[PDB]
């Protein structure tokens, strides 16, 4: 259970592409979807303030370059690489829209 | 030099004139020629064999003029014939796809056209052979591979047109003729069917049957291309209401109908039909549903520019005309060319980019050029464009042996035919290759170029190209295509003038969604998109969470397979439900079992049947849980094979294996082996991965055994070694100057199956792999493990894989393979847990019970052992507890289960062999129950102790025993502190110590430190029994131990107790090639064709032959971690044999043997031993003998050589404690860190006390401090001469005055350590000690000598020059003596080395090294030297400078020849012959009356030995003398190393 | 006479046609020399110890790799083949490979397209120098994906208009040369999904019917607020002197990317200078 609540740096990981379908894995499994029916979405907040739920998982650690994130909306800049505090990844089903 | 050449070419004219009689019909006027050559040939033939002499023939006059004669007339008509052949193919070019010899053949059977039948698939796309009339004169039609056929509209009648060419031709145009006609009529059909708001599925049917599967999807697309023109023009006013809604309509039903036709039961050939017309119309479905969305409303808008339209135009006279195909401003038209039944492939997103560009490339004239990663549709594509527009396509599989001539000719096949040539794997070929054939692109490209534009018509030259110094007619169809996976292992890099002449395009993300749409939609899959939604994401998240594996792949060969296993399933269950309602009711309703049938269900079982065999333990759960979420609630079960099972019951009971089901012991085993079967059923190509000893070889063994007895068709398996042979050997040459080729192993083997003289294609036949996979062999077989299933050579051969036969390889690992072989196979992985211990033990007991040991009282002696060793072979057990325990301790090399077992299984036989000799011995009282269980017992303890711990240091066996005296029962010694390891079991069963058999012994004072003297120590008592009962059983074995531990003193020693074996020595180096065994095994064995096959026994009958390899860790491992020696030498103890690359015979080995030693892995040079190799050869550890051993060892020589003077008898332990002290020191200080040659070990001990010896022998009598100057004397010439460093001699010099000092008190230290110990037997008799100034004034007169009648070139005497002639000296009085001078040029090595030469009658022999010097001359020389030393008993001093090495050949010979003192290889035929009649007359001038040539060679071996001395000089490099340490090890341990340096 | 080394047959073939040129006055290009070290040896030492006809000469192309002998390129003449430094530079580049009577042809809107394609190869080629930021990987962007731009442009304009003097820009079938362009002649080399995007962007933003307005900006905001202006002439002249009065204070602004991209590669060449300078004292 506390897996879920970690925050873990995907630069650290061995896989980290294992870690996103595991994640994805762990959501599809707890609301009963299908994994081949969910997509993912990316809000960016601060560390200690931020809330998880059962669908979200905490993400250190990325950088982003040549932007700047501000209230989830991003806009150029000419800093080289911004650090995105946390990035917290949500699991939702597929929209289509 | 004439005679050969006229006799071979009129050998082979005379062949090719009798073979094809209808040849001379049509080569009038060189037949008669060629029959007054056969009556000039019989002639001679009655004439040169009424006298059967030489001289009775070079007399008689006339016959060399007519030879000449003869030779003009023989190359004339040769020439005549050849140009006729190129005529020939000039007109109907399609003879350039088939041989000159086929071609021939063509020519002479063109009566009987029976024969011509095997020869139409190679010439033609997919006409696999004509349709004749009953008569056989005339053409009706033409048939595919798949049977289907199309009459021709007008035949060709052969009688009209005799001539073989003509016919031909008219043959392929009435071929285009009746495709165009039928495409004709198909159009006007399919027309009717369009513009309809229905259509009655009957006349659809009727239509599809009538017309080839070809012709129906053009027709279709044809139909499709004018409806969508038409409702485009209709809009093109502007605004205008929409009628390709109409056209979508139309396309939708028509897809309705052809959706509900695959659901009932169809004929195979309208079953792929329908899914060809399937797939076209979802590609036109898509394509009008993006023309609506978009809004199009004209014909030029480029998004319908863009796609591919077909415009038929029936009224055009011409046959290739009447089609046009266009794509954006590239216009093609249709070809024509029967394509049989070819499997199409959904139009992507990428494969409409493809055809896009590859079209763009094409319009331009230059050639397109798909890369990417593996399994991306790159040849599919190109294969399937070229079938669009109707295009001959000839797919060769490039490899390196694709020179500059073979591309050549294939390029002038592809120009005269006008074909596609698709080059896959082409940067395969070399750089230089590669650049050379740009330069045939780039005239074909340019001649391309002319012929496109306007002023060029038809009726003026024709368009050629300068191909090969001939001008080629170059066809504008003429495309060429290569396809390329960068980065890739093996892969060259194109140069850049050759890239410009292609259009390249990235190919690295199929759309698999869509391809696995289609193709389930196709199959009739209900709900079609959702399946394949779900299988395409279960496939990129098996790829992302799963870990990475060498074998795994989770591609679109994949899904392709995946794919086609679920229409097969579909298709048997559909079968199963058909029958079950035939047991229970009547009604059989395909709708209805359609609409109710388990799809995902489907889909779970073939993804289980082909993606999990391959998974390790620890990722099948993860891919189980990713099913279970993709799909979630459908769940398989997979059906028991009963059939199969019981089948494979019967083999393991008949083979000693062990059978399980489940969980059950064996029951995983057992799972590999259904899932072989089913990879097999499914997969053309087949690899069983995992670790050595996993269970693989029985797997598909008792398959193949199992199929057999199931099915009733006999198994047939060929296992080759791929990298035992050179790639050469494995897949054959052509020759470059007569183009002639020559058949390799493999391409042998294909060539016999397809050619089925003698029912291989009746017969199941595996070509198995048992070796190592590197991209360098592996990648020619990638158009046979694909889809093209097709071995290409590069003579432009082409041989097709029958279906019955299955490419399997048997692999420890896939680490070095590329994606592009790992994605064409289907994996079946063995993990070592999948064959647990108890099933070996079973496998051991089984057999120990049933074969008798001896070929019964033997087997019941067997019986009994077994039920005594059955309690400790449990799970859980004495050996598994012991085996567990001892692979936590390290041995000198990686412990194997396997190795381990075998060596405890050999041994516990020999204990029951040692039984039986115990009943043979006491007839009266044979042993009872009591005493075999306790003999049986110990004998087991043992034995586990020796082959778990052999390949380990003292304290690792000592270890290994306390755990098992602390677990097990069986009774053991009572000693408090002597290890186990120590005792021995005698035949009572009782343990007894190794030390009552040593015995303190007495050499004899002339057998002091001789070779053959080995003093009994208990590694020696020990090692030597362990040796005995490895050889006894003809077990390969290896001696592992630091260099002069004893290895070969201990081998040497068991052999003396073995009567029936003779020992061949053999010295690998790094350079070590099979090529040396096979010369050892010409010399020492002679091969016999068998009943059974050929077996290659020693020539002395009834003796056992011993190969010993003294360094067989050394040999060169390429750059994919394999050494070819020891794979050969692995293949010939797993087999039993080896092939014989000559007529790719598989030879049988009988009565031999090998035995290895090595230097421990980590040691400088030496390379691991693979794990395949290891698993059957025990190792044993001898280290050197520890400071007691050692006193022991030479205090006996010793006391042995002190006996000589009676007056030194009491200082012969003090002097061996000094030896042994200075020597542990000198061990100590000077390591291979330092430099490469500081290798200390028993040998400088043993040579110290020969030195002293023989130094004491003439002497009548000598004071103690003669003694310690001897002592020194020597200590100095064994420990200083090869120090490099001042400090080290220094060091050497003053601990040896401090070690005599220490060990003689008593002595006068200035008459026994003065400082210049020089010893020389010039000045006198005997080995006295001498003077530097009396010294100096001998070699001063002897060195006017010297330049009076030698050499005149003054020498500057200095002590130091002294000090090396008489170390030179030294080593030239000693049999088979080679030094090794170190030190700058200029120095006087060869100077002083032929000086000394010259005072101790030697004749020096060096080598004239030039530019044009080479291999041949160096084993001239070689031979020069050996005859004069040996026949000639010449004493020769063979100086040979480093600088004369311009090959790695020379150091190989020499090692062979400094190691044993002859090579086998060098005299071979004629020179044999002259070289055993010299030794002969050698032989009877000594006194020898010698007959065999065995004892002839023996003798000029030991004469060799005697007499010929090698001095080596070079410069003191610091990486060189590390790479002579392993280019030729003999240099370092069989040479006098002295290191001479710079003048100080 | 081109003989591409690697064969013996082109051994053969090179020295024959050498031994025939220096009497004739006949020009021998050999290719790929790089790839027969040992055979240099040879050619240069022929080469020393000849007196050859005064047109007679030898090229030789090869890859810059250390295997080529110290003394072939003591003997011979080097010319360094290599991406031009700078747009203005590779345009000017561009403008002197393509010959003057194919750019001045029937439609006078075949110079702009010219000039567009010019453009467009030179930001695609200047790209490359920042590795990962201005592509994904270092792709070859070469003179044969411009000539292939050339022969399209060629092909669709002489379709669109049959030798008119003047098409209408919204006549001139922009689709089909970005279609072309981005799927089959730049984008073939382009294996990657981004990357792709990224070319896609530039030639919808440069091929259109807006390029042959006025007011047309080639690259916005350069530095700070100025802008790169497209010409606003009609002939190969017009367009070769816009290039050639082009400022030397080209930025990776003019690429799209962000000014910062070169300060790293820029700090990097000037310390390797500064190494090679001192390397040599
Ligand atoms: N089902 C079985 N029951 C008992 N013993 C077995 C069984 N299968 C194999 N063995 C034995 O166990 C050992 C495994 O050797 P096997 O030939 O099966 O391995 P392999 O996979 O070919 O390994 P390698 O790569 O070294 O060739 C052999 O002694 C074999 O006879
Ligand atoms: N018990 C022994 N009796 C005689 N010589 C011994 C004994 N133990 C070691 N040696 C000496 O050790 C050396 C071993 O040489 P060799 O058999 O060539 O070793 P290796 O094969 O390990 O290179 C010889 O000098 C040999 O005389
Ligand atoms: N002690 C010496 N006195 C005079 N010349 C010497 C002496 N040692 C070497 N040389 C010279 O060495 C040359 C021969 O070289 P050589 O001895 O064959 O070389 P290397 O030592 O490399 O085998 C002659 O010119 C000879 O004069
Ligand atoms: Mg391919």
């Amino acid at each position: 259970k506390e897996l879920k609540n970690i925050h873990v740096c995907l630069g650290g990981l061995f896989v980290p592409e294992a870690y996103i379908t595991a994640t994805r894995q762990y959501v599809a499994q707890a609301n009963s979807w299908s994994l081949e029916e969910l997509c993912l979405e990316v809000n960016v907040t601060t560390s200690q303030g931020a809330t998880l739920d059962a669908c979200s998982f905490g993400v250190t650690g990325l950088k982003l370059q040549g932007a700047t994130c501000n209230n989830n909306k991003l806009s150029l800049s000419n800093a080289i690489s911004t650090a995105l505090p946390l990035t917290q990844l949500r699991w939702v089903k597929q929209t289509n829209t | 030099d004439v005679w050969i050449d006229v006799q071979r070419r009129w050998v082979y004219l005379e062949g090719i004139f009798t073979g094809s009689a209808d040849i001379k019909h049509l080569l009038p006027v060189e037949t008669q020629r060629f029959q007054s050559i056969s009556t000039e040939f019989l002639a001679l033939m009655k004439k040169v064999s009424k006298s059967p002499l030489v001289m009775d023939v070079l007399n008689i006059q006339g016959v060399q003029r007519s030879l000449e004669r003869l030779a003009d007339l023989l190359g004339k008509i040769q020439k005549a014939l050849g140009e006729y052949l190129e005529r020939e193919r000039s007109s109907f070019p399609r003879f350039y796809f088939v041989g000159d010899e086929d071609l021939l053949e063509i020519i002479g059977n063109s009566k009987n056209v029976a024969k011509l039948q095997k020869h139409f698939k190679k010439m033609f796309a997919g006409v696999s052979s004509i349709i004749l009339n009953e008569d056989n004169s005339v053409v009706l039609g033409i048939s595919s591979r798949e049977g289907e056929e199309v009459m021709f509209k007008t035949p060709v009648s052969i009688t009209e047109h005799p001539k073989i060419n003509e016919w031909l031709t008219l043959v392929e145009k009435e071929m285009r003729v009746t495709l165009a006609k039928l495409l004709a009529e198909s159009v006007t059909e399919v027309e009717i069917f369009g513009k309809a708001t229905s259509i009655d599925p009957n006349t659809y049917i009727t239509w599809i049957d009538k017309y080839q599967a070809q012709l129906v999807v053009l027709s279709a697309q044809i139909a499709w291309s004018e409806n969508v023109e038409t409702a485009l023009s209709s809009m093109g006013g502007g605004g205008d209401a929409a009628p390709l809604h109409s056209v979508l309509s139309n396309v939708e039903v028509t897809l309705n109908v052809l959706a509900d036709s695959v659901l009932m039961e169809q004929p195979p050939l309208r079953r792929r039909k329908l899914e060809h017309l399937i797939t076209e119309l979802v590609h036109q479905r898509d394509v009008t549903r993006s023309l609506i969305k978009s809004k199009i409303d004209n014909a030029k808008s480029f998004e319908w520019l863009s796609q591919m339209r077909f415009y038929f135009d029936p009224k055009q006279t011409d046959v290739l005309q009447q089609l046009s195909i266009q794509m954006a401003n590239a216009k093609f038209n249709y070809g024509f060319e029967y394509l049989g039944v070819q499997d199409k492939l959904v139009q992507t997103p990428l494969t409409d980019r493809c055809y896009l560009t590859m079209t763009q490339a094409l319009e331009a004239r230059l050639g397109g050029s798909p890369f990417g990663p593996a399994g991306t549709g790159k040849t599919e594509s190109v294969k399937a464009l070229g079938h669009q527009l109707g295009r001959f396509v000839l797919v060769f599989n490039c490899d390196e042996t694709f020179d500059f001539q073979a591309m050549g000719r294939i390029f002038v096949g592809l120009c005269q035919v006008g074909a596609w040539g698709c080059f896959d794997e082409f940067n395969r070929l070399e750089e230089r290759m590669l650049s050379a054939v740009s330069q045939q692109v780039q005239c074909i490209q340019e001649a391309l170029r002319e012929h496109s534009n306007p002023n060029y018509d038809k009726t003026s030259a024709p368009i050629t190209c300068e191909l090969l110094n001939k001008q080629v007619k170059v066809s504008p169809d003429m495309a060429i295509f290569i396809t390329m996976n960068p980065g890739y292992a093996g892969r060259s890099n194109l140069p850049d003038n050759l890239k410009k002449l292609f259009r390249s395009l990235a190919m690295t993300k199929p759309d698999r969604q869509l391809i696995a749409q289609v193709m389930l939609y196709s199959q009739g899959f209900r709900t079609a998109e959702v399946l394949a939604n779900k299988i395409v994401p279960f496939f990129k998240l098996c790829d992302e969470q799963l870990s990475s594996q060498s074998h795994y792949d989770f591609g679109l060969r994949a899904l392709k397979s995946v794919l086609v296993s679920a229409g097969n399933v579909k298709r048997e269950r559909i079968q199963k439900i058909k029958r079950e309602k035939e047991e229970r009711g009547e009604a059989v309703d395909e709708g209805e079992i359609a609409e109710n049938l388990p799809e995902q269900e489907i889909l779970i079982q073939s993804v289980c049947e082909t993606m999990v065999p391959k998974l390790v333990a620890e990722d099948i759960p993860l891919l189980f849980s990713l099913l279970s979420d993709v799909f979630p609630g459908v769940q398989y079960h997979r059906g028991e094979m009963t059939a199969l099972r019981e089948e494979l019951k019967k083999v393991c009971q008949e083979m000693y294996l062990t059978y399980g089901d489940g969980e059950e012991v064996g029951g995983m085993w057992v799972e590999k082996v259904l899932q072989l079967y089913q990879i097999t059923q499914i997969n053309h190509g087949l690899m069983m991965v995992g670790p050595s000893g996993s269970g693989k070889s029985m797997a598909w063994r008792v398959l193949l055994k199992a199929l057999e007895r199931l099915e009733g068709v006999e198994g047939v398996a060929h296992i080759i070694d791929p990298k035992a042979i050179s790639k050469d050997h494995l897949y054959g040459t052509l020759d470059p100057n007569t183009r002639e080729w020559t058949d390799g192993l493999f391409t042998h083997v294909l060539r016999k199956i397809i050619d089925s003289v003698r029912g291989e294609l009746q017969k199941r036949q595996w070509i198995v792999f048992d070796g190592d996979v590197d991209p360098e062999w592996v990648e020619n077989l990638n158009s046979v493990l694909d889809d093209n299933k097709l071995l290409t050579l590069p003579n432009g051969e082409r041989l097709s894989l029958p279906p019955n036969v299955r490419i399997m390889f048997e692999v420890q690992d896939l680490k070095y393979a590329t994606l592009a072989t790992v994605s064409r196979c289907g994996m079946v992985w063995f993990s070592e847990d999948v064959l647990s211990t108890d099933m070996i033990f079973n496998n051991f007991l089984a057999r120990l019970r049933s074969i008798p040991l001896d070929e019964s009282p033997m087997l019941q002696i067997q019986r009994d052992a077994a039920t005594i060793m059955q309690p400790y072979f449990t799970s859980n057990g004495l050996v598994t507890k012991a085996l567990e325990h001892a692979f936590q301790l390290e041995h000198i090399m990686d412990l194997t289960r396997l190795r381990c077992l075998g060596s405890l299984f050999s041994m516990l036989h020999q204990a029951c062999r040692n039984v039986a000799q115990y009943n043979a011995n006491h007839p009266d009282f044979p042993m009872q129950i009591e005493q075999l269980e306790r003999y049986i017992q110990r004998y087991l303890v043992y034995a586990i102790l020796w082959s778990l711990s052999g390949d380990s240091r003292l304290k690792m066996r000592a270890e290994l025993g306390e755990y098992i005296r602390r677990i097990t029962t069986v009774p053991l010694p009572t000693a408090p502190n002597i290890p186990i390891i120590d005792y021995e079991v005698s035949i009572s069963g009782e343990w007894s110590p190794w030390q009552a058999k040593v015995p303190q012994i007495e050499v004899e004072t002339h057998k002091v430190a001789a070779p053959d003297v080995v003093v009994p120590t208990l590694d020696t008592v020990r090692h030597e029994a362990l040796l005995y009962t490895w050889l006894a059983e003809h077990k390969p074995l290896v001696l592992c131990g630091p260099p002069g531990s004893g290895k070969t003193m201990t081998l040497f020693s068991a052999l003396r107790a073995l009567p029936d074996m003779e020992v061949v020595g053999l010295n690998f180096s790094s350079a070590t090639t099979p090529e040396l065994l096979l010369k050892t095994f010409d010399h020492y064995c002679e091969y016999r064709r068998t009943p059974n096959g050929v077996v290659l026994a020693p020539v002395q009958l009834g003796k056992w032959l011993v190969l010993f390899c003294d360094e067989i860790n050394l040999p060169d491992m390429d750059k994919y971690g394999t050494q070819r020696v020891i794979s050969f030498i692995r293949q010939m103890v797993e087999h039993g044999g080896f092939y014989r690359t000559s007529d790719q015979t598989w030879v049988k080995l009988e009565r031999i043997q090998f035995v290895g030693a090595c230097n421990p892995p980590t040691d400088p040079g030496r390379k691991p031993l693979s794990h395949r190799f290891l698993r059957h050869v025990p190792v044993v550890y001898v280290d050197y003998p520890g400071p007691a051993s050692l006193t022991q060892i030479y205090g006996t020589f010793n006391r042995a050589m002190l006996r000589l003077i009676p007056s030194l008898r009491t200082y012969a332990e003090p002097l061996t404690a000094a030896m042994v002290e200075f020597y542990t020191m000198s061990q100590e200080r000077f390591t291979q860190d330092t430099q490469p040659h500081y290798i200390y070990s028993p040998r400088e001990m043993t040579r110290w006390v020969r030195g002293i010896f023989e130094a004491l022998r003439p002497l009548e009598t000598l004071p103690v401090e003669g003694l310690i100057r001897i002592w020194a004397h020597e200590a100095l010439r064994l420990f200083q001469d090869r120090l490099v460093e001042d400090e080290e001699r220094r060091w050497t010099d003053e601990n040896i005055d401090t070690v005599a000092l220490k060990h003689f008190p008593n002595i006068d230290r200035e008459k026994a350590m003065s400082r210049p110990i020089l010893y020389s037997n010039w000045l006198s008799k005997d080995y006295i000690p001498v003077d530097q100034e009396e010294l100096r004034d001998y070699v001063k007169a002897r060195l006017k000598v010297f330049y009076e009648e030698e050499l005149d070139v003054p020498l500057v005497l200095f002590n130091e020059v002294l000090d090396h002639v008489l170390r030179i000296d030294r080593i030239f009085r000693q049999p088979q003596g080679h030094l090794l001078l170190i030190g700058v040029s200029g120095a006087g090595k060869t100077t002083l080395s032929r000086f000394v030469a010259w005072m101790n009658g030697l004749s020096v022999y060096q080598i004239k090294v030039h530019r044009k010097y080479t291999g041949e001359d160096f084993d001239e020389d070689l031979r020069t030297v050996l005859r004069r030393s040996g026949c000639k008993n010449e004493k020769i001093a063979f100086i040979m400078d480093e600088s004369n090495v311009l090959d790695s050949g020379f150091l190989e010979r020499m090692n062979t020849l400094l190691a044993n003192g002859e090579v086998p290889g060098l005299f071979e035929g004629d020179e044999y012959a002259t070289l055993m009649t010299q030794c002969k007359e050698g032989a009877q001038k000594e006194g020898l009356m010698l007959d065999s040539h065995e004892e002839l060679y023996k003798w000029f071996t030991s004469q060799v030995i005697r007499n010929l001395h090698v001095v080596f000089t070079m410069n003191p490099s610091s990486e060189g003398l590390k790479d002579r340490a392993a280019t030729s090890p003999a240099l370092f341990n069989r040479c006098v190393l002295n290191w001479f340096g710079d003048w100080s | 006479t081109s003989i591409a080394i690697g064969s013996a047959e082109g051994f053969n073939q090179a020295d024959k046609a050498i031994n025939t040129a220096v009497k004739s006055g006949r020009w021998v290009m050999l290719k790929n020399v790089h790839l027969a070290p040992g055979w240099l040896m040879q050619l240069e030492k022929k080469l020393h110890s000849l007196q050859p006809h005064a047109c007679f000469r030898l090229f030789l192309t090869m890859e810059i790799n250390p295997k080529v002998p110290v003394n072939l390129l003591r003997a011979g003449r080097i010319f360094v083949f290599e991406p031009p430094p700078g747009v203005k530079a590779n345009m000017l580049r561009t403008f002197s490979s393509i010959p003057v009577s194919r750019i001045c042809k029937s439609p006078n809107e075949r110079a702009r397209l010219y000039f567009l394609l010019a453009w467009f190869h030179a930001i695609i080629q200047e790209r490359l120098r920042y590795a990962p930021l201005g592509w994904s990987k270092k792709y070859e962007f070469g003179e044969s994906d411009l000539r292939s731009a050339c022969d399209t442009v060629d092909t669709w304009l002489d379709d669109t208009a049959k030798g008119r003097q003047n098409i209408s820009p919204d006549k001139i079938p922009w689709s089909a040369l970005k279609t072309l362009m981005a799927q089959s002649i730049y984008g073939g080399r382009v294996d990657n999904e981004f990357d792709q995007r990224l070319l896609n962007t530039f030639l919808e933003r440069l091929f259109t019917t807006r390029s042959f307005d006025s007011e047309f900006k080639l690259a916005c905001k350069v530095d700070g607020h100025k802008d790169i202006q497209m010409p606003d002439g009609i002939r190969r002249e017009e367009f070769v002197q816009w290039v050639e009065l082009l400022p030397d204070t080209q930025t990776p602004s003019w690429l799209g990317l962000p000014n910062n991209a070169e300060r790293v590669l820029l700090t990097t060449q000037g310390v390797d200078m500064i190494s090679k300078m001192l390397k040599m004292q």
